[PDB]
């Protein structure tokens, strides 16, 4: 559910 | 224009999309932007590219961009993270921890930081606990391998390649056989030992090979050979020298290479285009090192062998614009003595060299002054290379005065052209055209000199081409050659059988192929580098159909065109590969009124091409190909890619095409082999597995290899090539073996080959779409992967199971349903999950497939027997259950007894 499990950038 | 920002967010975008090749370039590229007077906008992507890296295993980078990013924010959680992620599989388990560690308290609770510390916790513990252990297993062979004490030759050298195996079987072994440089002085008295046998050697070099693949070992070993720097970079490069022989050379020349691949951070072999950071960090180094192979280009001390490498070397790293050093070192090659001396060379040859050269010698300044040549782009760049090898032409040309001495240059000025010809054929053919050569052309190419004789006739045999403008200096050209055709000395008369046979529409076709038959045949007579051009003629006489089958008639000509290359090696490559490329009709052509008769050449169309290609391979036609194939040509490759590819088309063939070095080769292809190459190479590679045994042709992990390609050639499926052909491959590969069903898992290849599932009119190409995945399934990762999830797997491995309007579809689908059912929580995804669950399991309850009815009753006796909520259900099909009873042949009665059993 969504990405913030910093498997994600920013 | 271009701003720092949004072009982040086009790699954002990128890692998101699932291209870290590109989100890590893109990143770097968008970092470059940005400066040091836009803070944040920075940390942000080391971060990032951090993230991508980590994903594309550039684990010595994660870290370095992951620990670049907290040394603005000591927080970031993300980066900590990411770090400990990749320390930890540098093999470094310690600060691993104090990462992930601290991250976690910074970030409470994250089921990830978690995750890793569950696992980094029991790293810890294992750890001086392990490493002492190896410690040990190394010191008892850096016994047996340098340190003296080994008897024997065979166990010194077997003490050898297990360092080398526990080299590079881990990130960790490495550091543990590298035992902090103790290797490098062990490694160093192999090389400077006269008599150690060569493969020691070799080997050694190979174990230091791998050891500095490491940045900061690699970093480390450039600068540790003398206090003064400039002299380390010497002594590395200098090290190709020591000895002379072709291998010794070459596993040196990986050293020199794993120097620039660690100066730049780059690497060819990974696709990872060079951090303008780091190389421009450890500039003065990368600067060194050119330096000295650039200077050694020329060093009449250094031989001939360590010169061509020196080209290679100099080739692979300095070439911006393809897998090479930043932009901008290419330019100030050609701004100062890099070019004009790297031109010194090409006008040089084995019979009049200023510093050692070999026949070979040519191949590698052609297309390495090709590649300078494109690796310029600019038009104010351009301009100052050809502003150059001009301002040398001219210092070259005006001193081929005639006489005895003076005749030297034109030698010189002559080659100096046959080469820039085939290497950037534009500055040279824009050469030729001032007629001021075209004299010279004549005076020598009729004086008494039978060199100046020959090498005239090879200015413009080189000269040939296509188009005009310089069909001037071809005017004379051609007929001369018929001149000097004539001549008696075989030297001069073959170097004129080419071009006067590379042209066409004493001259007649056959008469131009019965020339170079006895030209080469005649083996024990005629040298080598004679045959070197009877060859290349032959070649050009080989694109017509008539001819093909006249060649491949006769033996001797085979076995002796073989015989050549396992002698000539890449110096009949772009031709031998012509020739083995053309009677095999591996050349692909883009695909009122008639021109349908001129089509015909039997002896091309149908297959009459078969007829060839089997009496060819016949005939070597393989181990040719293994032996002129080490040269890092491209298109060359492309040649015996294709002479391989359709050379395995036809069954019985590959069944010792395989024995003959193929798989290794198609293999190396696929790296190697530029364009195409790969392409029809890999093709090659799965066409040949299939109805071949991967006991026999893909053992010691040729296989593992075998996945990178026949896993990305699926990805082309919007149709086409031989996708299927890579199924019995993936099906003969995944099977027996888990490690390899691995690759093909990681390989993050599971969406494509799950619809050759998904398809109607292509029965075939789903035949083995399941025989794979019942081998792929076959053990864990991605059989809890297809059960408990809940994506519509299950649903069909019973279908097709019983949809059996063919059959196999079943039969695969059908061992896919009877070990897939020994697990519980199958039999509940389906039951509750599975409309019309009874109807589907009475067609294959006996469904009359005498293999159906034994896999079904089985992969059905198993739902039941399992689970009692299921063991129920005996409406309608129940009733089939009971049926097989009777001595009615088919044993299908087996899991059809057993189908009942579950009534206790």
């Amino acid at each position: 559910a969504g990405g913030p499990t910093i498997e994600e950038v920013d | 224009v271009q701003t720092a920002e949004e072009i982040r967010d086009e790699g954002n975008a990128a890692v998101k999309d699932q291209d870290y090749i590109k989100a890590d370039e893109l990143y770097t590229e968008a970092l470059q932007l940005t400066t040091d007077e836009d803070k944040a906008l920075r940390p942000v992507l080391y971060r990032n590219r951090a993230m991508a890296r980590l994903k594309r295993d550039d684990f010595e980078g994660a870290q370095s961009d992951c620990t670049k990013a907290l040394e603005f924010d000591g927080a970031d959680v993300k980066a900590l993270f990411r770090r400990s992620l990749a320390r930890e599989q540098l093999g470094n388990v310690g600060p691993a921890f104090q990462d992930a560690k601290e991250a976690l308290r910074l970030s409470p609770n994250d089921k990830g930081i978690v995750e890793v510390l569950q696992r980094l916790v029991k790293a810890n513990n294992d750890k001086i606990k392990q490493t002492t252990s190896l410690a040990n297993k190394v010191t008892d062979m850096e016994k047996l391998a340098f340190r003296g004490e080994a008897k024997d030759t065979e166990q010194k050298m077997t003490a050898l390649n297990n360092l080398l195996v526990l080299c590079r079987e881990s990130e960790s072994g490495a550091t543990g056989v590298w035992n902090q440089g103790a290797l490098v002085p062990f490694v160093l008295n192999l090389i400077n030992d006269a008599s150690e046998n060569e493969e020691v050697t070799v080997t050694a070099i190979r174990i230091l090979d791998e050891t500095i693949k490491n940045s900061v070992r690699c970093m480390k070993f450039l600068a540790m050979h003398d206090p003064d720097g400039p002299k380390s970079v010497r002594f590395v490069c200098r090290l190709m020298c020591k000895k002379s022989t072709k291998d010794f050379v070459d596993a040196t020349g990986i050293l020199v290479q794993r120097v620039f691949n660690a100066m730049a951070k780059m690497d060819r072999q990974k696709e990872m285009k060079p951090d303008p950071e780091v190389a421009e960090a450890n500039k003065i180094w990368i600067i060194r090192v050119l330096l000295e192979l650039q200077e050694m280009l020329q060093d009449p001390k250094v031989g001939a062998v360590q010169r061509e490498t020196c080209i290679d070397l100099f080739l692979k790293n300095l070439m911006h614009m393809d897998g090479g050093i930043p932009r901008g070192w290419s330019w100030k090659f050609v701004e100062e003595r890099g070019l004009l001396a790297l031109l010194d060379v090409a006008s040089q040859i084995p019979e009049l060299c200023e510093y050692p050269v070999s026949a070979e010698t040519r191949q590698h300044v052609a297309i390495c002054l090709q590649r300078l040549e494109e690796d310029m782009v600019f038009d104010t760049k351009r301009t100052i290379f050809k502003e150059k090898v001009d301002m040398f032409f001219n210092a070259l040309i005006s001193r081929c005065t005639n006489d005895d001495e003076g005749h030297k240059y034109r030698i010189k000025l002559s080659c100096f052209l046959i080469t820039m010809l085939q290497g950037p054929v534009d500055i040279g053919i824009n050469l030729i055209t001032n007629d001021q050569l075209t004299p010279i052309m004549l005076e020598m190419a009729a004086s008494q000199d039978h060199l100046m004789q020959g090498i005239a006739a090879e200015l413009i045999v080189a000269t040939v081409s296509k188009h005009e403008r310089a069909i001037n200096m071809l005017k004379v050209g051609i007929p001369v050659l018929r001149a000097l055709y004539d001549s008696e000395d075989p030297t001069v008369k073959v170097r004129a059988l080419v071009g006067l046979c590379k042209i066409g529409a004493e001259e007649a076709v056959i008469s131009l192929a019965k020339t170079c038959k006895k030209f080469l045949l005649e083996t024990e007579k005629y040298s080598v580098d004679i045959r070197r051009y009877a060859c290349e003629g032959l070649s050009y006489l080989s694109l017509d159909a008539d001819v093909k089958e006249w060649i491949v008639d006769d033996s001797l000509l085979l076995k002796a065109l073989v015989l050549l290359a396992k002698k000539a090696g890449a110096l009949c490559v772009y031709t031998l590969a012509t020739i083995y490329a053309n009677l095999s009709n591996a050349f692909e052509k883009p695909k009122f009124a008639k021109h349908h008769v001129p089509e015909t050449h039997p002896k091309d169309t149908e297959e009459y091409v078969e007829k060839r290609v089997r009496a060819l391979v016949e005939e070597g036609a393989v181990p040719a190909c293994v032996a002129v194939s080490k040269t890092e040509s491209k298109n060359a490759l492309e040649l015996i890619a294709r002479s391989l590819l359709a050379f395995a088309e036809y069954e019985d063939l590959r069944g010792r095409i395989i024995a003959e070095g193929g798989t290794v080769l198609c293999l190396r292809l696929t790296k190697e082999a530029s364009g195409e190459g790969k392409i029809k190479a890999g093709h090659a590679i799965a066409k040949l597995g299939a109805k071949a045994d991967p006991m026999i042709s893909f053992p010691g992990q040729r296989a593992y290899e075998v996945v990178k390609p026949l896993c990305d050639l699926l990805h082309p499926d919007v149709e086409g090539k031989a996708n299927y052909d890579s199924l019995l491959t993936l099906t003969n590969l995944a099977s027996v073996s888990d490690s390899i069903r691995g690759r093909i898992l990681k390989e993050k290849a599971i969406p494509k080959i799950e619809e050759f599932w998904f398809m109607t009119d292509h029965e075939h190409l789903r035949a083995a779409a399941a025989e794979l995945l019942l081998n792929l399934l076959f053990f864990e990762k991605f059989y809890e992967e297809t059960v408990a999830p809940g994506t519509d797997r299950l649903k069909l491995w019973v279908l097709y199971s019983a949809e059996v309007e063919e059959e196999r579809l079943s039969r695969a689908s059908a061992a896919g349903f009877a070990i897939l059912t020994e697990d519980e929580n199958a039999c509940a995804r389906i039951m509750d999950e599975i409309k019309s669950w009874p109807e589907v399991f009475k067609d294959i309850a006996m469904h009359e497939d005498a293999e159906t009815q034994r896999r079904g009753l089985m992969g059905i006796a198993n739902i039941m027997h399992s689970s009692n909520k299921l063991c129920s259900e005996i409406v309608s099909s129940e009733v089939f259950r009971v049926l097989v009873a009777v001595t009615k042949l088919g044993t299908i009665n087996q899991e059809r007894a057993g189908s009942t059993e579950q009534a206790k």
